[PDB]
């Protein structure tokens, strides 16, 4: 039931959300873990190596470059963490055999990052999993998150809402197509962006490092 | 004393 405009936007997003791989040596991280203070050195990389993907994905979002310049910065400063939690969640249930559950905890350190990072990311994943959401839903739901016109430091909210709007519009349809049985699927997807905004306090901010 | 926002400025082209 999507319109040309939507199917076009969707494909574009899918495509882009895809050039970020390489699922093979996500096994180097999956099994056989050189653990402990080793494990730090890897994530710190991985993190870092998530920003460059994030920003590549964002530049190619229909209308992004056309935004202001600082607006562009403030978007991304606002999304970096949210969008990493959303990446994790896809992994934690879409990749990986049958969940429960990396369960390293008897190996959690700081960063500073302790045990109040573990628990958050847990409720969240299990709740996203509970949504049994397809990749298209991960892709769009991610652009919805970057293109958020209520980030602090935006000057042209309506410039950003014009861009977010169509993507919300598509996601609604997909929902209303792939699962008409439960007319409250879209509302749950939105609902989760809120647990995202929340974690933005317990992960005070990921500035500086590394 | 960077901190983040610079990183993003760079990543927007330079730091590739
Ligand atoms: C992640 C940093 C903080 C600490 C998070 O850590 C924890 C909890 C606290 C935060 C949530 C725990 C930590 C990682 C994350 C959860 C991460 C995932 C579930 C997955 O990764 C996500 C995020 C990752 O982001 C970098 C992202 O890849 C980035 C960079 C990639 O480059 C190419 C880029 O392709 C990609 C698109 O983008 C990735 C796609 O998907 C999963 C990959 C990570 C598993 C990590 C582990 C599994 O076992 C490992 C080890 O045996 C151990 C001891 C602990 C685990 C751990 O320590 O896991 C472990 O290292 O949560």
């Amino acid at each position: 039931e999507l319109t040309p405009d939507q199917q076009t936007l969707l494909h574009f997003i899918m495509d882009s959300y895809n050039k970020q791989r390489m699922p093979q040596e996500i096994t180097n991280k999956i099994l056989k873990e050189f653990s402990a203070e080793e494990n730090f050195l890897i994530l710190t990389e991985m993190a870092t190596n998530h920003v460059q993907v994030l920003v590549e994905f964002t530049k190619k979002l229909p209308g992004f470059q056309t935004l202001d310049h600082e607006d562009q910065i403030a978007l991304l400063k606002g999304s970096a963490v949210e969008a990493m939690f959303l990446r994790s969640a896809e992994i934690f249930n879409k990749k990986l055999p049958s969940g429960h559950s990396d369960l390293l905890e008897e190996r959690i350190r700081n960063s500073g990052i302790s045990d109040e990072y573990i628990t958050p990311m847990f409720s969240f994943y299990k709740s996203i999993g509970e949504l049994k959401m397809t990749q298209e839903e991960y892709a769009l739901l991610t652009a919805i998150v970057i293109l958020s016109p209520d980030r602090q430091y935006i000057k042209d909210r309506e410039a950003v809402e014009k861009l977010q709007e169509p993507l919300l519009d598509v996601l609604q349809k997909l929902c209303k197509i792939h699962q008409p049985e439960n007319p409250q699927h879209f509302a749950c997807l939105l609902g989760r962006l809120t647990e995202l905004r929340t974690f933005n306090h317990h992960h005070a901010e990921m500035l500086m490092s590394w | 004393n960077l901190g983040l926002e610079d990183i993003i400025r760079k990543a927007l082209m330079g730091s590739f």
